């Protein structure tokens, strides 16, 4: 089905930025 | 109809 | 009036006179501008020619278009600079 | 009658101002009415100073030959000697022009000091019209660097949430780059014992020392073009200083980088000019296609406007670089023209949105042109200049500054040309985004575009559009001194 | 119909299906001058109009090609 | 007589965009209707003067740019080639005006909806009648404004502001070649005057034509929506019915067929450009038959039959035939436009306004004006003789055979499968809006009527030019020995006797037979055995028709790697490079650099005796130490830093 | 006019109200905001604060600068651009050109009786344009001579 565009990371740690799973809006 | 008020005078 | 061009050289000034050497910088660039003009009056013959011959502008216009390319590498501004710092002779 | 008027009018103008507004602050816990209305009869003196200065250069515009080589008007003052030729004449009445623009922009969005912020404004408009009409190195420098003092507190005072980064940034980089500078006049003043600008440009010297010479002169411009990557201060700065501040520093204060290398580089080192040609090219077009890519990926509504200037003047640098007139012209052409839109963008983003919501994020706008139809029309006219669609000055300028670049390089200045496809990418980009879908649900509806900034709209499109049909009004002037810079030997 | 907030929004071309009152009188206004123009327009057009191919005969032509050489 | 015909629609736009507010709304539709048709009349007048007594008209404004030898004027030239082109802008979008007054009568912003109408027909008057290649450029840059402003007209719909966006940077995309090309113009021969360079086409450097040239192939792919270039296309449907009828037919779309055709004593002289525009055009005529024969948008089909019909003018370009691309295209501007103007009457009339046809079935009772406009338009696109489409499009297909190269061959073969997809498609969609057994509610039938005058009007205006306009013209463009100096064809490239005379007659009925025949063989399955085409049985079919009606996937392409990497690089810029390197080698970095250099330097002051003296103890030993062992100490320092 | 009156008036009126937040005809002369004592300022500056309280974008002060100072002035550096006796070096050119095409062929009668005819204004228009004018005979000598004397200056050759 649906997945994610390319070039979007798994992870990411900016400092105490949440860190939350990539979801593309338009999909909604 | 739709009878559309017309607007203040310009 | 029509002011006219103070037609001065490089090659019989001395650079230390202030005057003469700002008269051979002027005359070099309004010489360089007839040029441009001339062009401009030469480009304007290939126009009308180009018109008025309709299929028969090869023929026509074939001398006045190769003067024109021959014309159009070197008639253009090229300033003072060039002439002024360099020597051609040596 | 130029110089010692502009300067002793304008020195009259701030000692009026400060006699008044500060004659009861003896503790004397007054009211007075010079402060009533947020000090408006202070505001009003300084707008009329900023107008009498336009008036002082028309009186010598009517009198400049443009079929006169040479600098005209020529002065002594402060032992001093300042003329005035084509290219000079046009970029001081820019810069006065923006004067009233900048004061009137701040005009009721100031927390309080207006005086302190009107002669700051007006200080910075003579000392930056005084930099154009200067005839010495040294002259040059002490008017490129004297600005900084004024903006930095300027800046400081009036700065937004991060106007102390901004203030450190603009203070730092300008001075550190322009020191490097400062050595390259040194060097001319101690084997020529002199920096006028007749007399450097005489003198040949040797091609090792020409390229020592050209490198300090380079760092001090590359920093104030801006160009990359030197380029990191100017979004900072913008992002952060008051509107009236952005204008003078988009509008005049890169354009002295353009100003620098005609009066710096291209007369007195035209041997090494030519050899340095291509790595310029190289760095201008990195920084035209890099920044055009940074520009799609920011968030700040007045970080994007400071981005588009970046790309535009890597074209003037490109233009003016070039070794022929028709990208010498449409050089000057491009900086006349980016000095009215780029500071309507910041006053559509910075002095329109901002002074109604002051939020410069640019997730909390969209679909502006359901309640705010005026502000819509301006800004997709604008945009569309900024972008370089013909009929607009941009364009003029572009297409010769591109033109210029492919004549003198055919093949890595036909990149160039990524300049019309990557600056649409990003300003359509944000006023696509800026109109397109429904209102935002962040914003409450609230007054469009009203008169003063109406105003300030107009009479910025003015300019560009008259530029963009007719640029035969600015080129009469440019090309008996454009044709000067040209170094060329064809045998 | 619907709610349009007609009384602060005016744009230049109308805000939402607009006609004024008085638009009668506007429009006669607006035809004379949209009439004065065009007729503006075409007396400019033909006093400023020329035919490209007739500014010169071909003698002249064959005169400027001969020097050219 | 030529600056009323030019700037009359200029004027309509002004009234509406600046004084439809104090007229209202009907006055403000007609008044751009009437400045439109006095363009109209102004260019009739004037293609009797040029066309028919030779006679061309000039009128300079002013001068644009002075630049030493660059000199540009503000000049404007109606020549045969420039009057060709009016007739189908002015006439077109006149028509499409006179269609838009009750087509848009239900909308809220109808002034603003007119001053961008009227405005992209005077950018579009603007292209066609410059004189140089800068005033063609004013027109070709203000050509994807106004269209953006036109897709983008209903701003509060999400898909449509990215429709036009989507059609405005990939526009800008040919506009920035185009610039390359006009500079490298100015760079080889001094000027862009038509009258200036195309003197010099023969005497010019081959690669030097070819790289202006290339450029202005590039710039033609974007307008014309070939392949490569052709993605903003469809998503121009998001607009009105009335922009897709008007920029569909003599339009933007069309725009880069004029800069071929224009440059055409240019183009004689770089066969190998020639080459490419003939396959550009082959393999999007082949691409957009095949998309179209599975897609269910009325307007998507549509407008990918006008990508296979542009791209059957460029083959013609391709083979020097400027002369039938230019037919081929006036003639296309008229039953193309009936075709988009029909569609539109069809979803105007059933209820829902749906666009889908698979919710079609059985209108041709009911529209049976509808049926016949869209049923005539159809055959003079399928080049059924004796209609204008036969004698303008049936004579392109046999010049790729009268060629006799290798690759019109070849693009022989790929304009006749066009030419049998063009019915093919025609008959499909026709079936499954008016024959197809109803999909439709039955209340939508008990309400569904044919619309008002106003709507038809235009169409059997447009209906009769899709009957006999073909006809009139063929002498005046295909005639043999015509004169038409503005396209220059070389003598070597004149193969209008091999195509006529030397063809096999079985190929001068190949096209019908396959069309009309293939027509049939389609419509007997669809009656009778529609269980043949119930693909998601078959696991081959189901991925052949989703990779058709999915456009070749080029879309999925373009978004998911092309744009996505292009915004990735200016991320990758803005993170590692901006964010990233120029603030290690900045303000961040020189800020822990002199933290903890200050730190060290903090230490060092204190009030001690032992310490100050044995610093200058130590001092003693640069008097004792030979000199060359100072950038040693140098060096020493610096380690007692860390 | 200060009309010390009007703000004891005016005063009083605001006075009588405790309450707050739940005088047209007033004007101030230029010697108002120099000349005035502190006893008479004080009143107004009260005033002035309490009257704006009990409350668009007009008479913000600027309008009368911009439109009498500005604006004109704008409208100057538009005539400037326009009706300036300002000759260009590429103008100056053309008539330099033609100025030679005189002094070198003084003998053709044919150059003579065009140029005489060549008004100031269509000199510069040499070619095809609107103008009916005879100068096929100027361009005729242009083609032919070279009246440039860029060699002349150039004295020294490689
Ligand atoms: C009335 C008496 C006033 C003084 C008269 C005088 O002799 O002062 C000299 C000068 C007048 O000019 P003059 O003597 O003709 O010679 C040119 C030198 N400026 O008058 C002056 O020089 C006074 C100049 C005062 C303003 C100078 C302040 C400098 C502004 C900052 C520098 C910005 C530019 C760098
Ligand atoms: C949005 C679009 C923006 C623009 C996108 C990029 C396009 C602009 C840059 C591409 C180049 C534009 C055209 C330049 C080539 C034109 C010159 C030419 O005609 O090519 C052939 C020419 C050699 O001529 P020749 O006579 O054979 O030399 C004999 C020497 N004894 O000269 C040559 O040898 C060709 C030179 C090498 C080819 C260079 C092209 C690659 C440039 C890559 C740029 C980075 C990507
Ligand atoms: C929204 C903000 C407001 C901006 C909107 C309005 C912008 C208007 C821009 C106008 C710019 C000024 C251009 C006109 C200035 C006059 C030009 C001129 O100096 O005259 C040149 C020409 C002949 O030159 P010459 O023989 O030297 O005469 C000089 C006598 N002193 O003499 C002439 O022939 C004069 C011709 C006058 C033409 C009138 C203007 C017509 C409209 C512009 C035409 C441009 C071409 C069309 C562009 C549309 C797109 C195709
Ligand atoms: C906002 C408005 C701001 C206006 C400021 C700009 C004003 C422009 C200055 C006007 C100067 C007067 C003028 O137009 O020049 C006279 C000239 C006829 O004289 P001539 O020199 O012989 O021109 C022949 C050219 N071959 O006349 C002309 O040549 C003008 C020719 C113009 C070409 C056709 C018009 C193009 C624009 C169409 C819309 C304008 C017409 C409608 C006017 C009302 C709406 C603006
Ligand atoms: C868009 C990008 C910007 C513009 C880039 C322009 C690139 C086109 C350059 C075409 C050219 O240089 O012409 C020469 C070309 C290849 O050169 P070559 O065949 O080796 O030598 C021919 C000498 N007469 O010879 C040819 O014409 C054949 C190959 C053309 C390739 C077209 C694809
Ligand atoms: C001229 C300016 C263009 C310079 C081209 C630079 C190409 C490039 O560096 O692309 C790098 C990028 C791969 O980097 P990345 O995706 O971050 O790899 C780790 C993933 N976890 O790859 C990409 O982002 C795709 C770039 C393709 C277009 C080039
Ligand atoms: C062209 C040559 C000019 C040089 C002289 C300029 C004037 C100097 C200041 C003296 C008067 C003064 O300090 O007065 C202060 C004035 C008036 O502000 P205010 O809001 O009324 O003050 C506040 C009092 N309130 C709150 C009661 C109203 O503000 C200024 O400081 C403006 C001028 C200085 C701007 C730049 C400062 C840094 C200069 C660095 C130089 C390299
Ligand atoms: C040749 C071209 C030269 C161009 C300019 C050179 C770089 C200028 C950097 C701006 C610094 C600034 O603005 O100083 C202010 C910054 C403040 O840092 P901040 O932004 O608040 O973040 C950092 C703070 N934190 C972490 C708390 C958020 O303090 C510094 O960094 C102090 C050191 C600056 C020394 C600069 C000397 C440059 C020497 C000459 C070049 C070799
Ligand atoms: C050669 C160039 C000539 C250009 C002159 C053409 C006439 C100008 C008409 C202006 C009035 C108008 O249409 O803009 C304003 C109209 C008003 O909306 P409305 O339809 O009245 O409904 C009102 C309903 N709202 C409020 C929901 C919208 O739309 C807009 O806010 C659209 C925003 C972008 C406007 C783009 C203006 C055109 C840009 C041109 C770039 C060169
Ligand atoms: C028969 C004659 C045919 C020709 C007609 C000519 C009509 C001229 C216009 C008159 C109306 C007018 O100037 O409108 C001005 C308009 C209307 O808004 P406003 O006036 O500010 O009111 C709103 C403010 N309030 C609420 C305070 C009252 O302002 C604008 O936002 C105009 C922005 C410029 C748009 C066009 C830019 C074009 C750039 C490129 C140019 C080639
Ligand atoms: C993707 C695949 C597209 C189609 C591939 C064509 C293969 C072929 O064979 O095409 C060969 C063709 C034809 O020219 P030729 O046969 O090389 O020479 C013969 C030269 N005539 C024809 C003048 C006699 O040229 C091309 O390639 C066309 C350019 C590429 C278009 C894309
Ligand atoms: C010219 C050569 C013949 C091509 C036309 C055949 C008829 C046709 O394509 O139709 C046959 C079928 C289905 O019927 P449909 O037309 O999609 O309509 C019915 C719509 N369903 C399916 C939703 C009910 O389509 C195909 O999946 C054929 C392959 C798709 C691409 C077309 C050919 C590519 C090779």
């Amino acid at each position: 089905k649906s997945f994610l565009p390319h070039f979007i990371p798994k992870n990411y740690s900016y400092g105490d930025y949440p860190r939350l799973k990539p979801e593309n809006l338009q999909k909604r | 109809d739709h009878h559309t008020p017309l607007g203040p005078a310009e | 009036d029509h002011v006219r061009s103070p037609n001065v050289s490089f090659d019989d000034i001395d650079y230390n006179n202030s005057q003469d050497l700002h008269n051979a910088q002027e005359s070099l660039l309004r010489e360089q501008w007839i040029r441009v003009s001339a062009l401009k009056v030469c480009r304007k013959a290939l126009e009308s020619c180009y018109k008025t011959s309709g299929p028969n502008h090869y023929e026509d216009c074939r001398e006045i278009a190769e003067k024109y390319l021959n014309m159009l590498p070197d008639h253009r501004i090229q300033g003072f600079l060039g002439y002024q710092k360099n020597d051609p002779s040596k | 009658m130029l110089v010692q008027n502009l300067i002793i009018f304008n020195i009259i103008g701030i000692v009026l101002l400060v006699l008044l507004n500060n004659n009861n602050n003896g503790i004397l816990n007054k009211k007075s009415l010079l402060t009533i209305k947020n000090e408006l009869k202070l505001k009003q003196i300084g707008l009329i100073i900023s107008i009498i200065n336009i008036l002082i250069i028309i009186e010598n515009w009517i009198g400049f030959n443009s079929n006169y080589y040479g600098f005209q008007n020529i002065e002594r003052f402060l032992n001093i000697y300042w003329g005035i030729d084509g290219i000079s004449l046009l970029l001081v009445l820019l810069t006065l022009i923006l004067g009233p623009i900048a004061i009137l922009s701040n005009w009721k969005n100031l927390k309080g000091y207006y005086t302190y912020y009107v002669i700051s404004i007006n200080m910075l408009v003579i000392l930056m019209a005084l930099n154009f009409i200067c005839l010495d190195l040294v002259s040059f420098y002490i008017l490129f660097e004297s600005t900084l003092a004024p903006l930095f507190l300027l800046i400081g005072i009036y700065g937004a949430n991060n106007k102390n980064k901004a203030a450190y940034y603009v203070l730092i980089y300008t001075l550190a780059s322009s020191l490097f500078m400062l050595l390259s006049i040194v060097i001319y003043y101690i084997i020529i014992n002199s920096t006028d600008y007749i007399y450097i440009n005489n003198i040949i010297l040797s091609i090792n020392l020409q390229s020592l010479l050209f490198i300090g002169i380079i760092i001090g411009i590359a920093v104030k073009t801006p160009l990359m990557p030197v380029h990191t201060w100017l979004p900072t700065v913008h992002s952060e200083s008051p509107l009236g501040g952005s204008i003078l520093l988009a509008g005049v204060i890169l354009k002295l980088a353009i100003y620098g290398v005609i009066r710096l580089l291209l007369p007195n080192l035209s041997e090494i000019s030519m050899m340095f040609t291509p790595i310029i090219y190289i760095i201008s077009i990195l920084t035209l296609i890099y920044s055009s890519l940074i520009t799609l990926k920011q968030t700040d509504l007045k970080v994007i406007i400071a981005y588009s200037s970046i790309s535009h003047l890597a074209v003037c640098m490109i233009g003016i670089f070039a070794n022929n007139l028709i990208g010498i012209n449409g050089s000057l052409i491009l900086c006349l023209a980016h000095g009215f839109v780029s500071p309507a963008l910041f006053i559509l983003v910075g002095g329109i949105l901002y002074d109604r919501y002051h939020n410069r994020l640019i997730n909390y706008y969209q679909g502006l042109s359901t309640f705010m139809p005026i502000f819509s029309i301006y800004l997709v006219v604008f945009s569309f200049c900024n972008t370089g669609t013909p009929l607009s000055g941009n364009f003029v300028g572009e297409f010769l500054s591109i033109t210029g670049a492919v004549i003198r390089h055919p093949i890595i200045g036909s990149l160039t040309a990524a300049s019309v496809l990557l600056s649409a990418c990003y300003q359509m980009k944000l006023t696509n985004r800026l109109t397109g879908s429904v209102f935002s649900q962040y914003l409450h509806i609230t007054n469009d575009v009203t008169n003063r900034e109406i105003f300030l709209l107009n009479w910025l499109l003015i300019p560009t559009i008259i530029i963009g049909i007719y640029p035969s009004f600015v080129t009469n002037i440019l090309n008996l001194a454009s044709s000067t810079l040209i170094y060329s030997v064809l045998i | 119909h619907h709610i349009h907030t007609p009384s602060y929004i005016k744009p230049p071309t109308g805000g939402w299906n607009f006609t004024p009152a008085n638009w009668k009188q506007n429009t006669v206004l607006v035809l004379v001058g949209f009439t004065a123009c065009c007729v503006g327009l075409y007396k400019l057009g033909e006093a400023g109009s020329y035919n490209p191919k007739l500014k010169y005969k071909e003698e002249e032509l064959s005169r400027w090609n001969q020097s050219a050489k | 007589m030529i600056l009323l015909c030019i700037f009359t629609p200029f004027l309509g736009s002004l009234i509406s965009g600046f004084f439809g507010r104090y007229i209202g709304v009907n006055s403000s539709k007609w008044i751009v209707c009437l400045s439109i048709f006095v363009s109209v009349v102004s260019t009739y007048i004037l293609f009797i003067d040029v066309i028919f007594n030779e006679i061309e008209y000039t009128y300079n404004i002013m001068n644009w740019l002075n630049v030493e030898y660059l000199v540009v004027d503000w000049s404007f030239t109606i020549d045969k080639l420039s009057v060709s082109m009016l007739v189908p802008v002015v006439t077109v979008s006149f028509l499409v005006h006179l269609y838009s007054v009750s087509y848009m009568s239900h909308d809220p912003h109808q002034q603003r909806f007119f001053s961008y109408l009227s405005m992209f027909t005077f950018a579009m008057i603007v292209l066609v009648t410059g004189d140089n290649y800068l005033i063609l450029f004013v027109g070709w840059e203000f050509i994807g404004v106004a269209s953006y402003l036109l897709i983008s007209f209903w701003f509060t719909r999400f898909n449509a502001v990215k429709s036009g966006l989507s059609a405005l940077l990939i526009n800008r995309f040919g506009d920035a070649l185009l610039v390359l090309g006009l500079s490298y113009l100015v760079l080889v021969t001094g000027s862009v005057n038509y009258n200036t360079v195309f003197a010099l086409g023969s005497y010019l450097d081959v690669n030097m034509i070819t790289v202006i040239l290339i450029c202005f192939l590039v710039a033609s792919m974007a307008k014309s929506a070939q392949l490569g270039l052709h993605s903003w296309l469809l998503l121009a449907m998001e607009g009105p019915t009335p922009v897709s009828s008007l920029l569909h037919a003599a339009c933007l779309v069309i725009a880069g067929v004029f800069l071929l055709m224009r440059s055409s004593p240019l183009l004689e002289y770089t066969p190998i450009v020639l080459l490419l525009i003939l396959w550009l055009g082959g393999l999007s005529t082949l691409i957009s038959g095949l998309i179209a024969m599975v897609s269910n948008d009325i307007k998507k089909i549509i407008a990918l039959s006008t990508m296979s019909q542009v791209g059957i003018m460029m083959i013609a370009i391709g083979v020097s035939c400027y002369n039938l691309a230019l037919f081929h295209l006036i003639c296309h501007s008229f039953f193309k436009a009936l075709l988009f103007m029909s569609a539109g009457s069809v979803i105007h009339s059933i209820i829902s306004e749906y666009q889908d046809i698979r919710m079609y079935g059985g209108f041709r009772q009911f529209i049976p004006l509808a049926y016949t406009c869209i049923f005539i338009a159809s055959l003079s696109l399928m080049a059924i003789p004796g209609l204008t489409g036969f004698y303008s499009k049936d004579i392109i297909i046999e010049s790729m055979y009268g060629e006799y190269t290798f690759s019109g061959f070849i693009i022989y073969w790929f304009a006749l499968i066009s030419a049998t997809c063009t019915s093919l498609y025609s008959i499909r969609l026709i079936y499954y809006t008016f024959l197809n057994n109803p999909n439709s509610p039955k209340y939508i039938y008990i309400n569904l009527k044919e619309n008002d005058i106003v709507l038809i009007t235009p169409m059997i205006i447009l209906t009769i030019l899709s009957i006999f306009g073909g006809y009139l013209l063929r002498d005046i463009y295909l005639g043999m020995g015509s004169p038409f100096n503005e396209l220059f064809i070389h003598p070597n490239n004149l193969s209008l006797i091999e195509t006529e005379f030397s063809l096999p007659s079985i190929l001068k009925v190949l096209p019908l037979i396959t069309g009309l025949g293939g027509g049939l063989i389609l419509l007997l399955i669809y009656e009778f055995n529609y269980s043949l085409f119930l693909v998601y049985n078959n696991k081959n079919l189901s991925k052949l028709y989703s990779f058709f009606n999915q456009k070749i996937m080029f879309d999925q392409l373009l978004n998911n790697l092309i744009l996505r990497s292009g915004l990735n690089i200016g991320w990758l810029l803005n993170v590692h490079i901006d964010r990233g390197i120029l603030q290690l080698f900045g303000p961040l970095g020189l800020w822990k650099l002199s933290t903890f250099i200050s730190s060290k330097l903090n230490k060092l002051v204190f009030l001690n005796i032992g310490f100050i003296l044995e610093i200058i103890v130590l001092s003693w030993l640069l008097i004792v130490f030979k000199v060359s062992l100072l950038k040693y100490i140098l060096l020493l320092i610096i380690f007692i830093i860390l | 006019a200060f009309n010390l009156q009007l703000e004891k008036e005016i005063r009083s009126k605001i006075d009588s109200l405790p309450k707050l937040n739940n005088v047209t005809n007033r004007k101030l002369s230029l010697t108002d905001y120099l000349f005035q004592n502190a006893a008479n300022q004080a009143l107004y500056v009260d005033n002035e604060a309490d009257l704006k309280e009990l409350d668009e974008n007009e008479n913000e002060g600027w309008e009368k600068i911009m439109y009498v100072g500005f604006v004109p002035t704008m409208i100057l550096i538009f005539a400037i651009v326009l009706f300036k006796d300002d000759k260009s070096i590429d103008e100056w050119a053309m008539d330099e050109l033609l100025l030679r095409l005189k002094e070198k062929n003084l003998s053709d009668v044919e150059l003579i009786d065009e140029l005489d005819k060549l008004s100031k204004s269509h000199v510069g228009k040499i070619g095809a344009s609107e103008i009916n004018k005879r100068d096929a005979v100027i361009i005729e000598r242009i083609l032919n001579g070279e009246y440039d004397q860029l060699s002349g200056l150039k004295k020294k050759e490689l």
